[PDB]
């Protein structure tokens, strides 16, 4: 399988520089463009340019000239691109993207492969790890939830028993109010299996290195 | 730059009926034989997924229900029957010259049926009232249209300071939508008062669907 | 049936008035090594040695003329096929090769070549027998490329051009409505001309090869062989060509039982009848094997000819190509008798006979006699002359040589029968016509349907 | 007192193809008169390079001291009729016994891979060291089927590697492959493809080509499917073929990519109406001078078959400013065997004190000398670890300017130079 592998979520302070690395396997490195996409909260895609990694020959999108560069190394198939005097503009998920095989031009080549995505975070605020509360409680039907306030900055992973509870779950888009984010998910189980059966939130914030497990019990 | 117009903005289409959306370029995007426009799905959390190249070349691995077709300026992605999991905003690209250009996105969302949210309340935990903060969480789960209705009522009196409100994104199954509405208050403001009603208004009702707990 | 007792025991090398030099793979390798012996090419040589017998003791097709030969070993090998091609050149009276730059009056000690089996080894010893216009006849090499006479001016084949053999894989396929399948060869001239030929005829009709590979034939096929497999499975696809060498072929599928992986199997006519293959243990869980032969007549004599010969053998021996070959004996004829050997035989059997009556015509004789003596010398660019665009009746088959050296030998669409563990007719190819009876077809699969 | 014959103590062949003469049916077992066929300027200067390699040893007391170099030398037009002087190279008083000291000790050709082909089975059989300056089938790397043959030119792996940097190095991604209708041209194209089998560069046309390609509808086709690069892979007259062709037929604006067998080509640059049909790049083995090559041609301008040159009334300078590529392959080829021989000797350089062509074969494969400041060397396949690619473009003076240079195991390109049509 050809794989894009990107660097996981970065937290960059304003006028500060970052770099966003690209890992390329199951093809071969220097014989596809490999290309850069900015895309805004708003979703818009926009693409920053390319480089060929055969000769490190780079195109850009004008408004990215002196604010990405792209560089390879060869050694490792790794594309990169640095970011320059970040502003919150610039918070946004980044795209690497191999170019396809069929085009008659670099430059016309399609985008077949895509890595997972590098979201962008720009800001001075320093981060903080949630606070994970219980939301408890006569139907066949119960619904509990689990409340994860006050971190920054994203992400957050939310499962239920460990992964065992997925149909029934809403996990909803954190919302930002005061640089801190506030994410809540809810899960849905039959009246019985509860509390008879234990039903847990797990939550997980790399950023702060927080694993925390809450049981839901009854009040 | 060429510029790409899609239209429409947004698209709900019932299961196994036509979706036709549209992509239209300020410059014609012909060079080599070809017309250098291409199709995209994005769902929610991924990375585009190439579906359509050149026009109307239909890209390994992705059904025959997705096609497009058009030159010059003028381009159309269609999708039939439509499918539960076909929700996503779709993307035209141009890449006839440089720079690659892409379409503002069309969103696809699968119309069923209207449904009612299943509405829970939930007092703050007890965790929370030690911080010195309190949240009353509401989930409008599961239902349909997404455009939804939330009112928060401490005391027969109308509270608007406090909510923060989010929406889930389309159901992969049963194509409903879930929100979950939050009003946050210091534990003082909320063992100030005593009844707590979130209360939801929708089309599929006349009356709210009101859900309430005393503090006591 | 009683000229039987008059036969010699002489197996390789036969005293005559005009002679055959012979080449087949009679012992290979398993300075350079000949270890292992190739029954089947043991089996063809000894079809030219039925043949040549038959044609002396027939007193009318070269009346006083006694037809003789030299068959050697070729070990599939450069260096060991070289020495006697260049030995058929040396001329009949001196028993050696002068350098000279015209060899127009030179009496050579053969008149024309039988063989060699394969087209690895005919692109060794081709040329040389070209520049003498040395009448050579193949029945066994396949390749297209010996189709060209600016390039290989003294070929003949008894069996069809692998151009039209890949006409014939890729109708198949279409017929089945496979568009999306792979190709497999073995890395030297036979299979890498039919992975060419095939991939080149296989999207002029439309089918997308999703891969091409070859296996070595030097130093380990193993490795190689992973990641050809690997790309079948991630492909993902039901049907495989293999256009191979017997020998990598086993090594091959050794490997795809190994992985339990099934599908359909394309058979070129080189393995589509091999017991190397299909003793293989398992190689029933491989799925569905179709295959293509030449389409051949049943010498029906051969087995009872050898059967008097081997014991002919067995009586003459001990005395002093096959170094343990005059300890044969009647429990041997499993040799001939073996389906590899009884389906191609014939083209052993009509190269002989080809070049036997082209000889006749070239010597004007009628029933009786001869226009020759003892001061008559032949030249092979004379021969060469008569064979040209030859029409001869063999057996029951009417043999029409195109001017390619090619012949009018379609083939027979096969199919292998596991529980049976046999081989089922199930349609035929003649000129560019593929004719197959859909419904003759059985498909191990789940639920016995065609896959697709 | 031929050209193609020289006395001396040990002989070493000389294979040249001086004529040319396309392929055509014969009726007779003999050699064919190349002399009354088309010449090849660029050849024949191979053919006096070889002749000035083993004269330059001759008179040299380091390199085999008091031994005399001698040579037996063909012009084989055609590969089929190329067999006499074969058989005249390892025969043993002009007899061949195949069963079992020849007159040559190893020798230095062929130039094409179709000639090798077609005798070096015989060739390698009692491990008759072949030395290659021209043949470049990458089928001559497998040492078991060749474990006598070396060469001094590179796999067509190698060029065919160049050319698709060349290639990545710009933005056009769809191709022409055209190659010449034979072994040569087709091992190119099997290299091309299995090098851009993963990568953004299409193969969209080709076609083995000859002299009477129909090259009006080849062009059609390719216009019609829209492809602005042509890579030709192909010699000289199969080059000239097609780029003449271009030029009758108002081919224009597209991309030629050159092998090393045309990039250095002489008539077609200076062709009229050449600069209109586009931009002509290639890979070219680059310009190696020979000191004292151009007084030995001065010198030189100054019987058994394929021995005869039929080329008096020849311009000197013609001949010298013809193609020069090869020019280096055949002089480390002489180079290389002259010193496998002084090894096998066991000469120091002072003096020389039984010489089987095997023997010349171990110190041919172990060969390590300096020659024009390069070290000459083989792997253990036969293949030459020197030599290099320039990469040149045809500019407006007639010349193929050099922009930039592959090494084999390290492209760079200064496309400023490139002045494009
Ligand atoms: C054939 O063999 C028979 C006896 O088996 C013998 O009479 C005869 O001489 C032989 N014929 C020949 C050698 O022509
Ligand atoms: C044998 O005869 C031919 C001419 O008949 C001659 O060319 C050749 O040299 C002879 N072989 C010898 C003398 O060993
Ligand atoms: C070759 O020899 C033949 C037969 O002796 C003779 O007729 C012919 O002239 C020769 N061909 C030449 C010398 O080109
Ligand atoms: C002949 O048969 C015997 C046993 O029947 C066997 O040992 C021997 O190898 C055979 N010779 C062959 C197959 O050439
Ligand atoms: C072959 O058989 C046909 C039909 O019996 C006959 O007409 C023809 O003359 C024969 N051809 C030969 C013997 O070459
Ligand atoms: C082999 O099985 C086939 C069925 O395909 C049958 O027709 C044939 O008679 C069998 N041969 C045997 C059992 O020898
Ligand atoms: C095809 O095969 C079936 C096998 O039973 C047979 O019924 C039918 O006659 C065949 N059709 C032909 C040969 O056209
Ligand atoms: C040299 O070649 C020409 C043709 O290029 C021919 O006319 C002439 O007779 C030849 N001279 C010879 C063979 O002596
Ligand atoms: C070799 O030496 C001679 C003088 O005997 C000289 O004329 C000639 O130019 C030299 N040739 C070379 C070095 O090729
Ligand atoms: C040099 O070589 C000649 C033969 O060319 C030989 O006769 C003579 O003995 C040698 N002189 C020496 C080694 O001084
Ligand atoms: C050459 O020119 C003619 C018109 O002058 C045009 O019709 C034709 O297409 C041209 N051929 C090419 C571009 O190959
Ligand atoms: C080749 O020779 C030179 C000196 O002749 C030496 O420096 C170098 O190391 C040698 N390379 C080898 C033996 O690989
Ligand atoms: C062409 O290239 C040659 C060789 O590098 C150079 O000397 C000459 O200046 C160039 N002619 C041009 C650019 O017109
Ligand atoms: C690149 O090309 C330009 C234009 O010919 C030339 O002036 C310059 O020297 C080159 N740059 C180099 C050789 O670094
Ligand atoms: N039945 C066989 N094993 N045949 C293999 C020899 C002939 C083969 N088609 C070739 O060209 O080399
Ligand atoms: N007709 C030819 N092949 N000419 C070119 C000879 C040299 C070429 N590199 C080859 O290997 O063949
Ligand atoms: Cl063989
Ligand atoms: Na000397
Ligand atoms: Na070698």
């Amino acid at each position: 399988e050809v794989q894009l592998q990107q660097s996981g979520p970065e937290l960059v302070k304003p006028g500060a520089s970052m770099k966003i690395s690209c890992k390329a396997s199951g093809y071969s490195f220097t014989g596809y463009s490999m290309n850069w996409v900015k895309q805004s909260h708003g979703k818009n895609l926009e693409w920053i340019g390319l480089i060929n990694p055969y000769n490190g020959d780079t195109t850009y999108k004008q408004k990215f000239k002196g604010k990405a560069t792209l560089t390879v190394d060869r050694s490792s198939s790794t594309a990169y691109m640095e970011l320059l005097r970040l502003t919150s503009e610039d918070s946004a998920v980044y795209y690497c993207a191999r170019s396809g095989r069929g085009a008659p031009t670099t430059t016309t080549a399609w985008f077949t492969y895509w890595g997972q995505g590098t979201l962008v975070t720009v800001s001075a605020a320093k981060t903080t790890p949630p606070s994970v509360y219980p939301l408890a409680p006569t139907n066949s039907m119960v619904t509990l939830g689990c409340l994860v306030k006050g971190y920054f900055p994203e992400p957050v992973t939310v499962t239920w028993n460990s992964g065992s509870l997925s149909s029934g779950v809403h996990t909803f888009p954190a919302v930002l109010q005061s640089d801190l984010y506030t994410l809540s998910s809810s899960v849905t189980v039959p009246s019985s299996t509860w509390p008879s059966e234990t039903v847990t939130c797990n939550v997980a914030h790399p950023a702060s290195s927080t694993k925390v497990d809450k049981k839901i019990v009854p009040r | 730059d060429i510029v790409l117009t899609q239209s429409p903005a947004s698209l709900a289409v019932s299961l196994g009926q036509r979706a036709t959306i549209s992509c239209r370029a300020s410059e014609s995007v012909d060079s080599y034989g070809n017309s250098f426009m291409h199709w995209y799905q994005q769902k929610p959390g991924q990375p585009p997924i190439l579906l359509i190249s050149r026009a109307s070349n239909l890209e390994s691995g992705i059904p025959a229900r997705f096609s497009g077709s058009g030159s010059r300026t003028d381009f159309t992605l269609t999708i039939n029957p439509v499918e539960a999991d076909d929700f996503a905003t779709y993307y035209c690209q141009q890449t006839n010259e440089d720079p690659r250009t892409f379409g503002g996105g069309t969103k696809l969302e699968i119309k069923r049926a209207d449904a009612a949210p299943t509405v829970s309340i939930f007092p703050p935990s007890s965790e929370q009232l030690t911080s010195g903060g309190a949240s009353v969480v509401c989930f409008l789960n599961n239902f349909y249209p997404k455009d939804i209705n939330v009112k928060w009522k401490i005391d027969g009196s109308e509270r608007q300071n406090g909510v923060l409100n989010s929406w889930t994104d389309q159901d992969s199954k049963d194509s409903t939508y879930s929100m979950s509405s939050t009003l946050t208050l210091t534990k003082d403001e909320y063992e100030r008062h005593n009844s707590y009603t979130c209360e939801a208004t929708h089309k599929t009702s006349t009356s709210p669907i009101v859900k309430s707990f005393n503090r006591n | 049936p009683n000229w039987f007792n008059n036969i010699s025991t002489d197996l390789f090398s036969m005293p005559g008035d005009i002679k055959l030099g012979g080449l087949f793979p009679i012992k290979e390798q398993s300075s350079v090594s000949c270890d292992s012996l190739n029954k089947d090419g043991l089996g063809r040589a000894l079809v030219m040695k039925y043949a040549v017998e038959e044609i002396n003791a027939n007193s009318q097709l070269l009346p006083g003329v006694k037809l003789g030969y030299k068959i050697y070993n070729t070990c599939r090998h450069s260096a060991v096929i070289v020495r006697p091609a260049l030995s058929f050149l040396t001329e009949k009276s001196n028993g050696t090769l002068s350098v000279e730059c015209n060899y127009t009056d030179y009496e050579t000690d053969m008149v024309a070549v039988i063989g060699p089996q394969s087209s690895e080894m005919v692109t060794v010893i081709g040329k040389l027998l070209g520049f003498f216009l040395m009448p050579q006849i193949s029945f066994g090499a396949t390749s297209d490329k010996f189709s060209d006479s600016l390039v290989y001016p003294s070929f003949f084949r008894t069996v069809p051009s692998d151009i039209r053999q890949v006409d014939a894989m890729v109708q198949l396929i279409k017929k089945f409505n496979w568009n999306w399948v792979a190709v497999v060869g073995s890395e030297e001239e036979y299979g890498q001309q039919g992975v060419q030929q095939f991939s080149k005829k296989a999207e002029d009709m439309g089918v997308c090869v999703a891969y091409q590979g070859l296996i070595p034939i030097y130093d380990d096929p193993k490795p190689a062989i992973q990641t050809i497999i690997n790309n079948i499975q991630t492909t993902e696809v039901k049907v495989v060509v293999v256009f191979s060498l017997v020998s990598p072929a086993v090594s091959f599928f050794e490997e795809v039982i190994k992985k339990n992986l099934t599908g359909v199997w394309i058979a070129s006519s080189s393995w589509a009848i091999s017991d190397k293959v299909y003793s293989l243990p398992n190689i029933d869980s491989i799925g569905t094997v179709i295959g293509f032969i030449d389409e051949t007549e049943t010498l029906e004599l051969l087995s009872p000819f050898t059967e008097v010969l081997f014991k002919k053998i067995h009586e003459a021996s001990p005395t002093e190509p096959c170094p343990e070959c005059w300890s044969l004996s009647p429990a041997n004829v499993s040799l001939v008798k073996e389906e590899s050997v009884q389906r191609t035989a014939f083209s052993v059997y009509a190269a002989v006979y080809t070049v036997a009556h082209a000889l006749h015509k070239l010597l004007e004789c009628n029933s009786a006699a001869c226009k020759w003596s003892s001061s008559t010398r032949l030249y092979p660019w004379k021969l060469l002359e008569v064979l040209k665009e030859f029409s001869v009746n063999i057996s029951n088959t009417s043999l029409k040589f195109d001017q390619n050296g090619n012949p009018n030998i379609g083939y027979s669409v096969i199919q292998r029968i596991w529980e049976n563990q046999s081989l089922s007719s199930v349609g035929s190819y003649r000129s560019a016509n593929l004719s197959i009876n859909e419904t003759l077809f059985k498909w191990y699969t789940n639920n016995s349907e065609k896959p697709e | 007192t031929s050209e193609f014959h020289l006395r001396g103590d040990y002989l070493i062949g000389g294979l040249f193809n001086i004529h040319y003469v396309a392929a055509a049916n014969f009726q007779r077992p003999q050699a064919i008169d190349c002399s009354s066929k088309l010449f090849i300027l660029p050849n024949y200067r191979r053919f006096q390079m070889m002749r000035f390699s083993v004269e330059e040893i001759n008179n040299s007391s380091s390199l085999l001291p008091n031994v005399s170099l001698g040579y037996q030398m063909f012009d084989h037009c055609s590969d089929i009729h190329s067999f006499p002087g074969i058989f005249k190279l390892l025969s043993v008083n002009d007899l061949i016994r195949p069963w079992e000291l020849p007159n040559a000790i190893g020798v230095v050709g062929p130039f094409t891979s179709t000639h090798a082909l077609s005798i070096a089975p015989i060739f390698m059989t009692n491990l008759f060291p072949m030395v290659s300056y021209g043949c470049s089938g990458s089928v001559f790397s497998k040492e078991n089927l060749y474990p006598s043959f070396l060469r001094t030119v590179h796999s067509n792996k190698d060029v065919i590697n160049a050319i698709v940097g060349i290639i990545l190095n710009f933005n056009w991604r769809w191709v022409a492959f055209l190659y010449s209708d034979d072994d040569f041209g087709k091992d190119g194209l099997e290299q091309f493809k299995n090098k851009i089998e993963d990568s953004e560069i299409c193969l969209a046309f080709y076609k083995a080509i000859n002299v009477n390609t129909d090259y009006l509808q080849v062009f059609k086709q390719i216009e019609e499917q829209n492809i602005k690069v042509i890579v030709v892979f192909a010699p000289k007259v199969y080059a000239e073929a097609v780029v003449e062709s271009a030029v009758q037929l108002n081919v224009t604006n597209k991309v030629w990519i050159a092998d090393d067998g045309w990039s250095l080509n002489k008539k077609l640059p200076s062709m009229n109406g050449i600069q209109n049909i586009g931009t002509v790049l290639g890979v070219a083995q680059p310009v190696v001078t020979i000191p004292g090559f151009t007084d030995f041609i001065y010198s030189a301008i100054s019987m058994f078959c394929n021995q005869k040159c039929n080329c008096s009334n020849l311009s000197v300078k013609s001949l010298l400013n013809a193609d020069p590529s090869f020019s280096f392959p055949v002089y480390a080829a002489v180079y290389a065997i002259a010193h496998a021989l002084h090894n096998t000797l066991r000469c120091g350089s002072d003096r020389c004190p039984t010489v089987h062509p095997h023997m010349i074969l171990e110190e041919l494969k172990k060969s390590n000398f300096t020659l024009l400041n390069q070290t000459v060397q083989f792997d253990e396949n036969g293949d030459p670890k020197f030599g290099s690619l320039s990469v040149v473009f045809w500019n407006s003076s007639g010349n193929a300017e050099e922009v930039g240079s592959y090494h084999f195991q390290s492209l760079s390109i200064n496309k400023t130079k490139i002045k494009w049509f």
